[PDB]
């Protein structure tokens, strides 16, 4: 899901999403995290934050 | 995390398993048996020929 | 036990460094803001003077 | 020229009001016949089950009195001609699927456009006193999950003005 | 007691269903057992999930709104109609004889209490060197930390604990005081706020042996 | 929402069949056989024995 | 005044009040409508509906 990948829950706030993306995308960035199982993880982190940082897309996803 | 899920997503969203499961569930709902497990045994037995 | 105490001391030193980093980041952001705003308001002031 | 029937509403040995109703015995005759046969034999002590604030006052279960279906009869769907647009429209209620109607009845308390064509409406309230009695029954002191905490009961029920 | 979110996640099946909402962990198994229809679907599909978004804080009932179609106020149930929710229109099968909604019947359907936060403790067995990271609620007495660690050593009761309390010296820890009272602070918020990985430093608990027989 | 559709939803969402499906799919995405038709047969045969 | 901001005639059913609130709010919400005038109008609508929804407060205000 777009939520579990960030680690948050379904009732996360806006600051909650900011903090979750902050830590998860400073832990998995290619220039910082050299290698591992961090190829798909960073891409889904970016996609989840992009979906969940805009209220219209966020709500449209939440209903479906 | 992404690796454990991806290994299962790639398996489960591949055609053989998915369009086996969908037809099995469809026929299970159509038949409405008392005990589903032996009915699925039967259905898989006479579907193994195909 | 000595290894653990050394590791904890290292963590404390790193956290002191990070607090210094955050403080100077805030200070430089304030510097750049206080230059940009000053220019962007003196522009309007001198335009009003010309008018 | 229609038939008329009245019943009383009482909460915990306190008379809360009385209501008189006209029955559309010219629009949906069989539903009125069943309703009068059950108000003559039944409804004498059946609680008001479901009470929606701006919706309807429901109730009238017989064998259980608490909102589960009853055996012994099933009522077919007569007619969708009376339209739910004004308060005080008495009608019968059934499951989602038609031709399962039972003694469960409901009186509207607001315009209800969606119900038109889904529920058999075959009666109306007569005056303003009864409608105000229902509208006052809305704001009981405490009612838990759409049921009055004490038993709001039909103490008496009778038929007047017609055979 | 208490439960980490992952611990709630372990039970997701119509045979053992646990849900966490409003800080409470609920074992809804007998509900799903007694109400097996299309009513049980929206919470079966969220077995082991966090259900706080369904409800609101001010009252314990689910969120409500003015229904667009009928203009009558009723529960907002986008997921679907869960058990103990009335139908939108006057039906003939929804009884109201039952006592209390399951989100209000805490005494019969609540076990334990959900942890608002969790932390990582690195436990080190000093006799036989065996490091182990573990996650425990950030507010729990050392007795239940020992209970969590009992799955690592079946003889952890005989062992004695020690922590790098403050300079800094490895000192004894009282069992009835939580990890925060005993002087083992939590710094992951500062770690995050200062761009330091949350797995860079972990607080450490040494576990010495106490000879017995 | 004809009575058939409602009856199918009641059967589809029942406990027995849904938990059985969840169990089977979890096991199948664990083992990941390259021929699920036969693995399902053996798995259901061993389940039915209990 | 309160009934004037939503175009209410002091004789309309509660359903019409609800429709007025829904329509005006969804047209005037601060998110959907980037407009400070819309923001203060939405504030006015919120206060008016809050004091016009409760029957007890309805009577308490009507006696004024």
């Amino acid at each position: 899901d777009y939520y579990e990948v960030m680690g948050l829950t379904r009732s996360a706030n806006d600051i909650d999403i900011r903090r979750a993306y902050r830590r998860l995308a400073l832990k998995y960035h290619p220039d910082i995290n050299k290698d591992g199982a961090a190829g798909d993880e960073f891409l889904r982190i970016c996609e989840a934050y992009e979906v969940l940082c805009d209220p219209k897309t966020k709500g449209f996803y939440d209903l479906y | 995390q992404t690796p454990l899920y991806e290994k299962m997503r790639d398996y489960a969203h591949s055609n053989k398993v998915q369009e086996l499961l969908q037809k099995m569930t469809a026929d299970l709902f159509i038949e409405r048996p008392a005990d589903p497990v032996t009915w699925m045994i039967k259905w898989l037995s006479e579907e193994q020929k195909r | 036990e000595a290894a653990e105490r050394r590791k904890l001391e290292e963590k404390e030193r790193r956290m002191q460094q990070e607090r210094e980093r955050v403080e100077r980041e805030r200070v430089v952001r304030q510097k750049v803001a206080a230059s940009a705003f000053a220019r962007g308001y003196l522009s309007g002031i001198v335009n009003t003077v010309f008018d | 020229g229609r038939t008329y029937c009245a019943f009383s509403i009482q909460q915990s040995s306190k008379l809360l009001g009385t209501v008189v109703l006209e029955l559309f015995t010219d629009i949906a005759p069989a539903t009125c016949a069943n309703f009068i046969k059950y108000i003559k034999d039944g409804y004498q002590g059946t609680p008001l089950h479901r009470i929606v604030p701006n919706g309807w006052v429901q109730g009238g279960d017989i064998v259980d009195g608490s909102g589960k279906g009853d055996p012994g009869f099933v009522l077919p769907d007569e007619t969708y001609s009376v339209k739910h647009d004004a308060p005080g429209v008495l009608g019968m209620a059934t499951g989602g699927q038609p031709h399962t109607a039972n003694t469960q009845f409901y009186i509207s308390l607001s315009p209800l456009p969606f119900l038109d064509g889904k529920r058999v409406a075959f009666g109306r309230v007569l005056n303003k006193q009864s409608l105000e009695n229902l509208l006052a029954l809305q704001t009981l002191p405490t009612f838990q999950n759409e049921r009055p905490v004490p038993d709001v009961v039909i103490a008496s029920c009778h038929v007047i003005y017609n055979p | 007691r208490y439960y980490t979110p992952y611990e709630v996640a372990m039970h997701n099946t119509p045979d053992d269903c646990w849900v966490s909402f409003l800080g409470g962990v609920y074992n809804l198994t007998d509900l799903i057992k007694a109400n097996q229809g299309a009513l049980a679907a929206p919470l079966i599909a969220a077995a082991g999930q966090d259900l706080t978004h369904w409800f609101d804080p001010t009252t314990k009932d689910p969120k409500r709104h003015i229904c667009p179609a009928t203009h009558i106020e009723r529960f907002y149930t986008p997921m679907g109609r869960f058990i103990h929710v009335p139908p939108p229109e006057p039906m003939c099968n929804w009884d109201t004889s039952f006592g209390l909604p399951w989100w209000r019947d805490a005494k019969k359907y609540q076990i334990g209490l959900l942890s608002a936060r969790t932390r990582v403790i690195r436990v080190r067995n000093v006799l036989t060197d065996q490091e182990d990271q573990i996650e425990v609620p950030c507010e729990e007495k050392l007795v239940e930390i020992r209970e969590r660690y009992l799955e690592l050593n079946a003889h952890a009761k005989s062992y004695t604990w020690k922590a790098l309390v403050r300079t800094h010296v490895f000192q004894e820890l009282d069992l009835n005081l939580t990890l925060e009272e005993n002087g083992v602070p939590d710094e992951t918020p500062v770690f995050e706020d200062h761009h330091v990985p949350t797995d860079y430093f972990i607080p450490v608990l040494h576990v010495y042996w106490n000879d017995d027989l």
